């Protein structure tokens, strides 16, 4: 999939005129109206289109077969089509059964795999495993600054344009000549 | 009005007609109303397909923003009605 | 004695932008008996909180020789015959 | 309008038009004559501020186009001999 999850941020296409001015109220005012009618629309449709026949049971039956706390666990040398081995946190190798909701595929040795907690038998696939230490560095709030803001340092603004924005905004201007764009 | 004589493609052509009318006006009066009605009328009997219309006309009356609302336009489409 | 099956399943609106103000002007311009004193039947219920306070219906041929402070059975005064509404249902 | 916009050829010029919308709605072209009767001649040059800003402006009016045609009427004499 590789995901190219942006910052997801710039809600703020950013007021032209920076001096307290009629006009920076009514640009103002119109990221606010269209922030309340994305409100709007997004509550008044979750409590229209009466899908109230949701839960597709089956889905319920899922959930009701896979029991409540839900153990994670290190999957390893899988052994046969209905059968593979897990390692607990303890460290502690179980033989377990992989159920049929799994997909057989995406569930390669070191992939952490979800468990039933009585009887431990593989329930799930989780491709979610990254260190809680790690994930708190992806920038989710653009931090507000343009390339104005800054000044004076065209040649030295230049260089790192061209290595880190340039080469994702027009590729083509790269691979004419087959340099591989620097890094 | 004069295209209220209709069955529901009466409110098929009318939804058409008011975008078709408004191309770059960009206002909160019509587009909410209609943005709130079409869908919220249509889905939940077997008549349908309006709902669509609408939202793929907020571009009409809302393309041109002076090129600053486009930037909301993409959120709130890309956000709603699709996922 | 209502089937009280309502069910509305709509969403109030919350527009609240300056389009406020265009939506009053238009506004502008497009605007520019009871119980306790009735009669009842010979054989109706009688509450016991007014079997003391009911009204006597001197109308009819008969009165009640018994005195009219409670409720069941009492046996009225037989007056002459040949009277009107002889029903018994 | 006529004497504190222009009060020294200061920043002012943007306010101006921010009071005679708010302001003079309606009579925003008679209250348009009156200031510009003297202070847009007074100098030539500040009108183009006033172009610039009811230019950048005229993309956001009210939902009924009667400011965006208030705001299409009023900058032909601007745009005039002016």
């Amino acid at each position: 999939k590789k995901t190219k999850g942006p910052d997801a941020a710039s809600k703020l296409p950013l007021v032209t005129p920076h001096t307290q001015c009629r006009l920076k109220l009514l640009k103002l005012e119109r990221i606010k109206d269209y922030l309340l009618m994305e409100e709007e629309f997004i509550r008044n449709q979750e409590q229209m289109k009466p899908l109230e026949e949701k839960q597709e049971e089956e889905r319920s039956k899922v959930d009701d077969l896979r029991g409540t706390p839900m153990s994670v666990g290190t999957l390893e040398e899988i052994i046969d089509d209905n059968h593979a081995i897990v390692s607990t946190s303890v460290g502690s190798e179980h033989y377990v059964s992989i159920l049929s909701f799994v997909d057989k595929d995406l569930l390669e040795p070191g992939c952490s795999v979800l468990l039933n907690h009585k009887v431990h038998a593989v329930i799930g696939v989780l491709m979610d495993d990254t260190d809680p230490l790690v994930t708190v560095m992806k920038v989710e709030k653009a931090p507000q600054e343009t390339y104005a803001d800054i000044g004076g340092l065209d040649n030295q603004i230049q260089e790192i344009k061209e290595s880190v924005e340039l080469p994702l905004t027009h590729p083509e201007y790269y691979e004419e000549m087959g340099i591989k764009p620097p890094k | 009005a004069l295209e209220v004589v209709s069955e529901p493609f009466r409110s098929f052509a009318n939804t058409l007609v008011d975008v078709c009318a408004y191309a770059g006006s960009g206002n909160v009066l019509k587009v909410q109303q209609l943005l709130h009605i079409c869908s919220e009328h249509f889905d939940s009997k077997e008549k349908e397909e309006d709902k669509d219309k609408k939202e793929k006309k907020d571009k009409d009356k809302k393309e041109a923003p002076a090129d600053m609302g486009a930037h909301q336009g993409v959120a709130v489409l890309g956000i709603a009605l699709i996922a | 004695e209502v089937p009280k099956e309502k069910e509305k399943e709509k969403v109030s609106t919350a527009v609240l932008s300056i389009t406020a103000k265009a939506k009053k002007k238009e506004k502008e311009k497009e605007k520019k008996p009871e119980p306790n004193f009735q009669l009842l039947d010979n054989p109706a219920r009688v509450m016991p909180a007014q079997l003391k306070v009911l009204t006597m219906p001197e109308t009819c041929r008969y009165q009640p020789f018994k005195p009219l402070s409670i409720g069941g059975i009492i046996i009225l005064k037989d007056t002459s015959e040949d009277i009107e509404e002889l029903v018994e249902p | 309008a006529k004497e504190w916009q222009e009060l020294d050829d200061a920043e002012k010029v943007q306010r101006e038009p921010l009071l005679t919308l708010v302001k003079e709605i309606v009579p925003y072209n008679m209250a348009h004559n009156a200031e510009h009767e003297a202070c847009d001649l007074l100098m030539e040059i500040e009108q183009v501020d006033m172009l610039e800003k009811d230019i950048d402006e005229n993309a956001y009016a009210k939902v009924c186009l009667y400011l965006t045609s208030c705001v299409n009427y009023v900058p032909e004499p601007e745009n005039s001999a002016l």
